[PDB]
This record gives C-alpha cells, structure tokens and sequence, in this order.
RNA sequence: AAAUCCUUUAACGAGGAUCCAUUGGAGGGCAAGUCUGGUGCCAGCAGCCGCGGUAAUUCCAGCUCCAAUAGCGUAUAUUAAA
RNA sequence: CAAAGUCUUUGGGUUCCGGGGGGAGUAUGGUUGCAAAGCUGAAACUUAAAGGAAUUGACGGAAGGGCACCACCAGGAGUGGA
C-alpha cells in the first residue's frame, strides 16, 4: 500500500499480459504458424479481382491454382511472414461457407460507388451468423476520381457501410504500395479466437491425391497434404470432411514443407484396439330377438396453392394461438387418443421416461452433459496426445473416401478436415436455439425438410420448433415465428457447443435461401416437446357460475373421457366440467366468475412430441444466388 | 379408463453414464476462598474465549451470506 | 465476468426477450444503471444495465435494425 | 430460476403500420402549433378537452 | 505553394407514395390517451412512488398528441438545488 | 418553555458534538487495566424508510346498563326414533 509497491504491481501485471499476448501472436503466422491465411470476398460485380490479386500479389510468390479457383502462397522474409490468399465468389454459398469456416482473416473487397451487393449481402449475413474470424474492408476505384468525388465517395461509403459494419476504416487498394500497406496491416491484427476451431484440430487441403482399392469399388486412399491449425491432432481419433461425411483414416505422415519461411517419414500408426471405430448408432440391435339393449338392461401452380394454404394456416395459427376445429364423424376421443390435460403447464409432472418411440432405442443419451464436456475439454487443454502438433505439414492417407470427392476438389472446391472429439460421431437429439432473418418472409412449418450447418456439418433434417424456456415442459410451435427465438430439435450427430446454426431452404433448383440462424443449446433427448391442442366452444346457456356449452364435443361419453381435464376461458375464468347432458355434445360446467356472452370456452390437450428420423448426410450442390 | 392408463416405463435410449461452618480457622477458610478464585478465573477464561469464538463464527457466516448475495 | 480487473459481476438486460440475443462467452459492454451503485427498485443486488452485445447495442437488436456478428 | 424468455413480444398480433403523409418539420410545425392553439380557439367554459381529447 | 471548401456565376435541378426528421414520452414529478387489439404477478415497465393476479390510463403494437428539434437519449465524475 | 425567549428583523464570548436507518460501537490497530473490559474507531454490503409530536376511534380477548320465550328458567307440545 504505497506509491512504489503498487506501481510494482502494475509492472507485474503488464509483464503477465504481454507474455500471454506474445505467446499467442508468434504461434500464428511465421516460423511456427502454418501460414497466416486470408480469404478474399468481393461483394459487387464491378470488382475485377484478377486486377485486385495482381496488385496484391507482391517478396516471393508460390502460385498454386485449382480447376476454377486460384489460391496461392505468399512469402516475405522482409516482414518474416507467410500469407496464403484464397479468393472466393459471393453467392457460391457452399464454397464460401466451407472455406471461411477455416479461413483466418476475411478481406472484403468493395466497389467505390456503393457498399454491399445483394449476393454479397446474402453471403455477408451467412458469414455474420457463422462467425467472422477477422474482417478488413477494402476498395479499388478511389484513385480514378480527383479529390472532390474521391472524398465524397469515401463519405458515402462510410455512411452506406456503417449501417452494417459500425466502425472500420476503408483501406483503399490502387497501388502495389497500397497492397504493401494492406499486408503490413493484416500481419498485425487482433485475431478473434473463434471458439469452435480451437477446441478441435483441423487441416486445410493444400493437395489431394487418390489411390483406389479397386477402381470399381470407387473407394480408396485419399491423400490430404496440408498444415494443422487446431489442437494436437491425435491418430486414434476419427476425421470428417465437411462436404462428404465422416470416415476413419489410416496413415498420418510428415513430408517436408514445400514452402518454408526461408529455404514418407511418419509419426504414428492406427492400432485399432485403441482407435475408435465407426458405430454411428447403437451397434447392438335369453334376450328376445326383437327388443333393444334398453329393455334388456331392464332384464406448377399446386405449389402456389400449397403456399397460399400455408399462409391461410399461418393466419389461422397466428391470429389464433393453436385453435383446432373439432372432428365430427370419428369419435373425438379416438382421434385425440394420446392427449391428456395438465392443470398447470409449468408445474404438473410429466415423466420423461414414459413414451419413448422405437427410434429412441437408437440414440446415446448423456447422463451429465456439462461435466463430461469439462472432462473432454480438460483433456484437450492441459494434456499432450501422441499425434502431430500445429504447423506440421502433414499428409493423411484416409482409407475410405469416394472418388467424386477428388473430382470436386479438382473442380476447385476446397476440402477441409477436422477431427472429432470423443463421442462426436454418434447420433442423438440435438437442440438448436435459433431465430429468423428478415431476408426471407416465406412460411416455415414444423416438419419442413431443411439444411443445417450445426458446427462444420452439412445435412438435411426435419426439426420441431419450440418455446425457449428453462423449464421442463416446452411447447411445440407449429410455424417459425418471425420474431421470437425458438428451439429446433433433430436426430443428428452430437456436437459440443458453441456452434453456429444456419438454416436454408430450397427455393427452386438449388437456390438455397437463408431462413434461420443461431447457436447450439444443450444436446440431450431429455428435453421433451409438448404439442398442444385447443378445443373450442360456445356458452349457450348461462347461469350463475354454471354454464351449458356445446360445439366442443359431439358424442356424450367423450365428456366422460375428458372429464378431469379443467377448462379455461379467454376472459380468465378457470372452471371445470360437470356432467354432460345431451346425447350430442353438451355439458354443464362449474365456474368461478360470471360468464360473458361474448366468450369462447376452450380446453387444452397435450402430448409428447419428438422429431422424425431423417439424417440423410448428403446436401445438394448449391447454385449461384440471385435476388428474388 | 377415463383420465388415466398404463403407460409403463419400457425401452429407453443409450445413456452414457458419466459451606463455612463455625469451627474453621485461617488456611481453612483461605483454601476455600482460593479454590473459588481458581474456579472463577478458569471459568471466565472459558467465557472470554468462547465469546471470541462466536465472534469469529458470526463473522465467517455473515461473510458466507455476503458471498451468497453476490454469487 | 469482466475483463479489466477480474471482478465478477451480476448485470441486467433491459428489454423483454433480449436474453435470447446473448450467448455465453461474448464481448458485452456492461453499463451501469443510474443510482450510482444502488440497486433498482424491484431487483435485489443487481447494479448494471448492459448496453452492448458484441459492438452493437441492444436498442438496435430490439428494433432489428442491425444483425449480430459472432 | 429462468422461467420464460420473451412471451409478450412475438405473441401480439403483429399489426403493421398504416399510411399517412408527413408532418411539416421545422418552422411550419411551429406555425401550426401556434395556429392550432391561439388563433382558431373555441371559447371554453372549463377547458377540459385537452390536445389529445380522446373520448 | 498547388489545390479542395467558402464567395461570384453560366446550364439542369419541386408536387407532395418527394429532394420524405429523428430521439424520448403520454398515471403522478411532468407536457401529453381512462382511444383500439394482444399478453395475462408471466413476459415485462419504472430514476422514486407504483403498475401487471383478465374491462391493463405504465406492458407490447397501431393511431393521435406532447417537449426539443438537426439534434435527442443513457451511464459516470462534478457543481447548483443542498 | 420564563427560558427550550430576544433566530431570515438571521453575529455577546466560548468548549464538546450530530448528517437517513442498519451493518456497529462489531472489526482491526493503538492505548490503559492482573482480568473482565474501558477510550479512540472504520469499511465492504444492505434498505425507502426508521423516527418525533400531537389527531379520529374499526377492535377490545374492556366494563356497565336494557330488551326478547325467532333467549333461558319453571314447564307443555314436540321434532329428531318407524
């Protein structure tokens, strides 16, 4: 407690934090980092990115290319730094979302006369929702105008971008010295540590070779040679490629770096005893002939029609909460067979181990999720496994890929490869909290077949949408509500949070249009969804606290079937039913308040609901996106 | 058969379980007085130390209630 | 938890349903409430009305005029 | 105990905005707020109908 | 210095869905709704008092209105009220 | 209340001392004492009231009166039993 000793404490704290920062900066880019990787996204159409990249290219270049795309290595010892540029087109939703989830600094190129473009807006909302590693804006046509329109064009840019990107300066590119300034900029930049990527180990694919087992098998050894950017990739673990499912690999080896900072041997084998294997599901499989019983007891455009019927049902289930018109011919206790009423929706119990389908025999339920996650992340952090470290230019010989993967890479599509943590390939019940972007106003029903990006995956699925409360019973939603945040739920592979939740929908022929976006809640089948049904009525005889209501049933013993379930009333009154009277649907009901003639007596019925089993892993190849 | 049924628990998923008389004299009264002296002294040494003990105990419990306020 | 000293803090989110905006481990500009450190009338032992969630405010997210990076 | 999250926001019948014309903005609003109060005034016995006298 | 802006000026440039004005509020302090619909001690509002347990002057939306107005909120230090 | 007066028409000298209520006369330190304890003396946090005079009398588990066979006594008829 003095002038000197507390300045000394300030000195110790500065030493601690600067040591931490110089620990985390040198190990990304350079003589330990793999390279520093920059992805390039223009937005408009007027950007001639060959002119951009040829201003940007120069140091020493090392020019790779692909069939269509053209990524390359860049090296300068002057800054002692490795860049790896990779160019992309917006709208190419598959390619951009597959290689900006493993990119490490995103460079947005912009036209001078306006900000985003609509295809770029689409990709921009996608990249916002799956996590920006680091953005850095740029423009190209500013030198072509003298000072007047130059300054005013920059002001129009900073006004047209600060409604989306609130604070950033526009580093212009006209000269190759502007490219030098841009590279000096992108060398020293605070990398937002994306929390999903660091908890695993992921390779990019710099080169792909293929050796088939037999060529008619169309299965064979894949050869991914690239760097390692995550944790220490262990060899007993599995591997996933983001476009073509998950599959277990055979050989890791470390050939030399083809491109150093300045100018067949393997370290590990498989052994299958410890190597976890591909068990995607549970691997275990004198009455008279005349008289009745009475006296005997005394003894193209159909799609638009479907759309308009969906808008009708969103009106009839959004003007109204969950109103259901009553059946008339079938006995109304049979069609509502497995319905039971709760007195209070929050409080009254409901056994979570009661009515499990035949498909709940094919899931892995965690007992304690949070501590198992802490144990797995604790083994990730403070341990060292026997596999190769970060930065190691390694090749993986993967045993069991098909050939069309190799052909899609020879097109120019990027492959990635991230390993799995223990219990990440098995299927269970996934719960995603999610909201709706105001880009699409299309109705999205309950069991719509959609496409998910839940944490570096790509799969068609069929959810059930829910209220998002931290209680036991959660209500089923019957449409995607345009402004609340809901919970979708799907049979799917299990994935440890955090993870971004993209959802898009086929408009027509591969036009994946974005609808929903969010993050990954607790994954467990115990969260049971409760589907509600409101049965309506009308109080056509009104006495003091007792009323006769019709149009809610049509038999008599239906009321004898739904007898203990309490009514409720839009004016707040909480009564419950007495005897029925009619042979048609009619009943007397006790109440607490007096009943208005402008009333709608209505009861509630509940069941447990659960999603359908669709985990078709393949996703159809998207087309370039355009405006509606 | 009206608002209740069987629905037993069957088939679940794969759970990955984690006094002074007249005739006394000098040194006869005084042994009794000195015994009362040592009784009173050791007894109030006890009382002082236990008041300090419950001071410590009240203080640590109100620290825990402060912690429960904040956390 | 804050950054700049390591103190842990309870803070408040103003509008309805805006807890859905925030996920764990996100940069939140915590701002205080107005009675200089005293609690609000209804809420016991809560000091601080959070404004910003990852460099955008809650008054834009509550009106939907912007979107939230992560 | 986190009970519910956002129950009253998205469960209103989401009534969108109607169409009007603009206000006069700047000085002409002050010309209106002067003439609406102190020129075409009605002589009033108790002054109970306020500027938003809505039933 | 050489320019840009400012000033001076040729030519185009005004019918209101435009060349469009927002930020807060409408129980009291405190200026202005017992208007209409939803939610129903929940979600929430609120600087304090209080509201909301089903006809809600406070919530959430529209419409109207208020104060300021190209500026207005909120947090914090501080001063007057003290 | 003959001072608890000569005080916004605010200045005769002069000492101690109070700034919402709790936390608290607790900590902790110094000091005195053989000891119990005495003197001086916090803060973290919490709460919108705690309090002071007077003022009505729903409630009396407070007391007195006064009435009634939709009260009792003395009794009748009973009902309640089938």
């Amino acid at each position: 407690l003095s002038r000197v000793d507390q300045r000394h404490r300030a000195s110790q704290l500065r030493k601690q934090k600067k040591e931490a920062v110089l620990a985390e900066k040198r190990q990304l880019g350079g003589k330990d980092g793999p390279p520093h990787q920059v992805l390039v996204v223009p937005l408009h159409s007027r950007i001639s990115l060959p002119e951009a990249m040829q201003l940007l290219q120069d140091g020493t270049v090392h020019l790779n290319e692909l069939g269509n795309t053209q990524n390359f290595m860049l090296l300068c010892p002057r800054l002692k730094h490795r860049w790896f540029f990779t160019s992309a087109r917006p709208g190419d939703l598959h390619v951009v979302l597959d290689m900006a989830k493993v990119a490490d600094t995103i460079l947005f190129l912009l036209d001078p006369l306006e900000g985003w473009d609509s295809t770029g807006d689409y990709c921009l909302s996608c990249l916002f929702a799956q996590g920006l590693p680091t953005y850095t804006l740029a423009v190209q046509g500013i030198s072509g105008l003298p000072l007047k329109k130059q300054i005013d064009t920059r002001k129009k840019l900073s006004k047209a971008v600060e409604k989306r990107f609130p604070h950033d300066k526009l580093l212009l590119l006209d000269t190759q010295q502007e490219a030098g300034m841009l590279l000096r900029q992108l060398a020293n930049q605070k990398q937002q540590h994306l929390a999903f990527r660091d908890r695993r180990a992921y390779l990019f694919a710099h080169a792909v070779d293929f050796v088939p087992s037999e060529e008619n098998n169309l299965v064979g050894t894949l050869k991914i040679s690239g760097y390692v950017r995550g944790q220490t990739l262990n060899v007993n673990r599995l591997l996933h490629i983001v476009g073509y499912g998950d599959f277990q690999m055979k050989q890791i080896d470390a050939p030399g770096d083809p491109f150093p900072l300045n100018p067949k041997v393997l370290m590990k084998a498989d052994p299958g005893r410890q190597e976890s294997l591909q068990a995607e599901v549970i691997p275990d499989p004198k009455v008279p002939k005349g008289t009745s019983s009475y006296q005997a007891e005394w003894i193209d455009e159909e799609a638009e029609a479907k759309m308009l019927e969906k808008y009708k049902q969103e009106r009839l289930e959004e003007m109204f909460p969950d109103e259901v018109d009553t059946p008339r011919d079938v006995a109304a206790r049979i069609r509502f067979q497995k319905y039971r009423g709760l007195k209070s929706f929050r409080t009254s119990p409901w056994d979570p181990k009661e009515n499990l389908p035949q498909d709940y025999a094919r899931i892995f339920q965690f007992q304690n999720f949070t501590n198992t996650r802490k144990s797995i992340f604790k083994e990730v952090e403070e341990k060292e496994v026997e596999g190769a470290e970060v930065g190691w230019y390694v090749t993986l010989h993967v045993s069991e890929v098909p050939v069309s993967v190799v052909e899609c890479f020879r097109q120019g599509t990027p492959l990635i490869a991230f390993s799995l943590l223990p219990h990440e390939q098995k299927m269970s019940v996934l719960n995603m909290v999610v909201r709706r972007d105001p880009g699409n106003t299309e109705p999205v029903k309950a069991k719509e077949e959609l496409i998910f990006h839940c944490g570096f995956r790509r799969f068609r699925a069929s959810p059930l949408f829910s209220q998002h409360t931290a209680a036991d019973k959660h209500k089923l939603q019957r449409f995607l509500t345009a402004d609340m945040a809901l919970v979708a739920t799907v049979y799917a592979p299990i994935t440890f949070p955090p993870a971004s939740v993209l959802l898009f929908k086929q408009k027509s022929n591969g036009m994946h249009s974005l609808i929903a976006t969010g993050h990954l809640m607790s994954v467990d089948p115990d969260r049971m969804v409760i589907k509600r049904v409101v049965l309506s009525g009308h109080p056509f005889k009104i006495f003091t606290k007792m009323a006769v209501v019709r149009y809610m049933f049509f038999n008599r013993e239906d009321v004898l079937w739904f007898k203990p379930v309490e009514l409720r009333t839009k004016w707040g009154r909480r009564g419950h039913i007495k005897e029925p009277l009619g042979t048609h649907g009619h009943m007397k009901c006790s109440f607490d308040g007096k009943l208005k003639s402008q009333d709608t007596v209505l009861m509630n019925l509940y069941k447990r609901v659960f999603p359908k089993w669709t985990y078709d892993p393949y996703v159809p190849e998207p087309v370039p996106w355009l405006k509606s | 058969s009206i608002c209740s049924t069987y629905s037993n628990l069957y088939n679940h998923p794969q759970l990955i379980k984690y006094p002074r008389s007249k005739n006394e004299s000098k040194e006869d009264k005084r042994a009794r007085k000195q015994a009362i002296k040592e009784e009173r002294k050791e007894r109030r040494v006890e009382k002082k130390a236990n008041k300090l003990a419950f001071k410590l105990e009240k203080r640590r419990q109100e620290k825990e209630l402060l912690n429960l306020k904040k956390n | 938890q804050l950054i700049k000293n390591g103190k842990k803090i309870t803070a408040f989110v103003p509008n309805d349903g805006c807890l859905n905006f925030i996920e764990e481990n996100d940069e939140v500009l915590v701002a205080g409430f107005g009675r200089k450190g005293h609690a609000v009338g209804d809420i016991p032992g809560v000091r601080f009305k959070v404004v910003k969630v990852a460099n955008v405010s809650l008054l834009a997210l509550y009106k939907g005029k912007k979107e939230r990076p992560r | 105990s986190l009970a519910r999250a956002g129950k009253v926001r998205g469960q209103t019948p989401k009534v969108a905005k109607q169409e009007k014309k603009k206000k006069k903005t700047g000085r002409a609003k002050r010309r209106m707020q002067y003439n609406r109060r102190f020129v075409n005034v009605v002589p009033t016995f108790g002054k109970k109908k306020g500027p938003n006298a809505n039933s």
